[PDB]
């Protein structure tokens, strides 16, 4: 059976405010998860302070 | 090959072809005389699987005189593949071998068939036309 | 061009200091309010006969 | 393979492309949406109606017949219209309480049928692929302006839109001749 | 199977068989009186999908009484197989259902119409 | 084949295959349509296809066609595969209005006799010389890494490969025709 | 397409398929009139390779009209995987390959023998039962 390391990269779309993210497994296997991350684009349209 | 004839009358037979399951050779009986006839029999009742190269026929009539068996083989996914299992050579081994073992039926009974159901349809608009 | 600024939580009473000194989370007035630990502002409960 | 599409209609293609200017993915109807949706329609719409009003080859109408009412006699002024003048004359035409009216007599009443030049307007799915192209790239740019400033999404919507105001120029120029040295002759 | 037909004079019109790309799908106007008459259509110009498994017509069925619908199975690659890239069932499932289609096709469609045309007399 | 073209290619999954190098991510392997990439790149593809088809070419124009019309009713219709209508040597008045042909000369959609247009046809992506390709797939490329994911190195390398790439489409439209200016002038 | 015919003449033809290996082409001089005269040729010493898609002759080409180019894929299995092993890109490539080819010649080859009995039977039932069914309702 098939069991390593490594790393996945998916693309996420949409708004910050309006999209989730979900984990699930039912299989018998075991499973191990260590850190995330994400990228975006920011835009403003006056300075704080 | 994978069509055979054998005479009728003899308590052992043997088939001459490789197969993936019991299930996919097919015997029926056989009288060159009257083609409206010729049955074809069933596991259990009729005949048993002594060795996986030999047969034996339990009940047999006199009102045959040829046997036939060929091999016909189904069109559906012998092997599965899921995830969270292992991965052997006989399922790569054997889902391989399906198509090449259609391929060979196929090119031998298309053209045999072809002339009993075009000479079925030609029969059938002989007697329609005069009567 | 334009500057801004935000306020967190609004947990702080009223106060009657001077504006100057007053902090950023205290108001002016406040009548039949309940100002929980994790929900904010709130209307408080009805009475029953 | 090929891109058979499912269910493709030239509105709702129009509507997802504007949407992915900002990098959002696609809806499947219009029915029911969020502001955005609700948002583009508008300048989409005006959009369509200010380039349409320019004058091609194959708007400009120079015979049409407009026929006055029985009763009263008075032409009315549909909101369809776009453009009224005249063909090879100086015209005074304009509108006074929903009727056509004429400076230089200073009077509403006809009483002959009148032969004007008019460009009316069409549906947004008829109109010739290129002035579809540039429509959207141009109501893209103000929608991508107007809502969310990014400056990697700009810079390129304008080279897009030279060329694609090029190809309707070569495009424009090939349905007519226009010779000049035509109508001379003599020995 | 991998043939069907259907009488004519409706507006829309089924498919039950199976299929790995949608354009392995041909549809064709039948007449019984005279086998030139038969046409093929083309998509776009005389029919359009409306979800996987219905069909629009948009010409008239003026001289014909059956369509007809059958399958064809291509003859390119489906997955193609390079290191470093995730691997699942679905990807061997694909692979293998494309040549068991060519097969089967290739051996049964003849034998149908023989079916369908001497039972039909 | 590690010497000569790889057996029983499939070109649209290597143009998508392409389309995600800009990237930096690896290939997708079965073009399915669950992924969100696969759904975003194809419509971008396919626009981009039918736009640069749709300017006239030497082996595009066909100058001489028949369009008939049916019995019932006087109309032809006007198929969504139509790019361009016009008439050979003069000025032409055509138009789609309602799903029919439309003159505006005579202000009618009453055609009663065959006629002869020129017009311009669609055809599928893998149907189409190479250089063609390379250029749509370049251009392709640069608006999905523009809109989608905006990286800086990526560009200024497509420009300098798009510019080149429409240099050699024109020398190669410019070979297929002759275009001699002299064409039948001659006299004692 | 698996199978292609031209001109007797020549010296130079062409080959208009893909093929795993290079002993899978096969080369025939065929007599159209009487198809009891059949030779087969064989590499080395009648035909040689020039480049990977294209051949030269080198034999008399005297009593012959048709020279016929078909293709014909073994059956014996090219790749054998063990336990242990380690799974690689191009085993599962040329597995799927070889059963798709050989699916390609097989189709081919019923086809040819399928269609003009198919064809034949449907038009034959076809303009009788028509002729049957309207002659006789007329009548009655």
């Amino acid at each position: 059976t098939n069991i390593g390391d490594g790393q996945y990269r998916f693309a996420m779309n949409g708004n910050a405010l309006t999209t989730s993210l979900t984990l699930e497994s039912n299989y018998p296997t075991p499973v191990s998860i260590v850190g995330c991350g994400w990228e975006a684009s920011y835009a403003k349209k006056a300075r704080s302070v | 090959s994978t069509i055979t004839q054998f005479p009728s009358g003899n308590t052992q037979y043997r088939i001459e072809f490789d197969y993936l399951a019991r299930t996919f050779v097919v015997v029926t009986l056989v009288n060159s005389s009257n083609p409206t006839l010729n049955r074809v029999l069933e596991v259990g009742r009729d005949y048993r699987f002594l060795n996986p190269t030999m047969i034996e026929m339990l009940v047999d009539q006199s009102g045959f005189d040829i046997v036939r068996i060929h091999r016909q083989t189904g069109t559906d996914l012998v092997v599965d593949f899921r995830n969270g299992s292992v991965l052997t050579a006989s399922d790569l081994t054997n889902s391989e071998l399906q198509a090449i073992h259609i391929a060979e039926e196929g090119r031998d009974q298309t053209v045999d068939l072809a002339k009993e159901y075009a000479d079925a349809a030609g029969s059938s608009a002989g007697n329609a036309k005069d009567s | 061009p334009l500057i801004t600024q935000s306020i967190k939580n609004l947990k702080g009473g009223i106060s009657q200091q001077p504006d100057i000194l007053r902090f950023s989370d205290q108001g002016e007035s406040q009548v039949n309010c309940w100002s929980s630990e994790s929900d904010g502002l709130q209307k408080r409960p009805p009475t029953v006969f | 393979a090929q891109y058979i599409p499912l269910n493709a209609n030239d509105d709702l293609d129009a509507i997802n492309d504007m949407l992915a200017a900002i990098g959002e993915p696609a809806v499947l109807q219009l029915d029911e949406g969020n502001a955005d949706v609700s948002n583009a329609q508008r300048i989409l719409h005006r959009v369509n109606r200010q380039v349409q009003a320019k004058g091609w080859n194959f708007n400009i109408n120079e015979a049409a017949v407009l026929t006055p009412d029985v009763q009263d006699n008075r032409i009315r002024f549909l909101p369809s219209y776009l453009r009224v003048m005249t063909a090879g004359a100086t015209s005074y035409y304009s509108n006074m309480g929903g009727y056509l009216y004429d400076l230089s007599t200073q009077s509403t009443t006809f009483t002959d049928p009148i032969t004007v030049e008019l460009v009316e307007m069409k549906p947004f799915s008829e109109m010739p692929v290129v002035f579809r192209d540039y429509i959207v790239t141009k109501a893209s740019r103000e929608f991508n302006a107007k809502f969310f400033g990014s400056p990697e999404s700009e810079l390129y919507l304008r080279e897009q839109e030279a060329e694609l105001y090029q190809q309707v120029m070569e495009y424009e120029m090939d349905t007519g001749r226009y010779n000049m040295m035509s109508d001379i002759g003599r020995d």
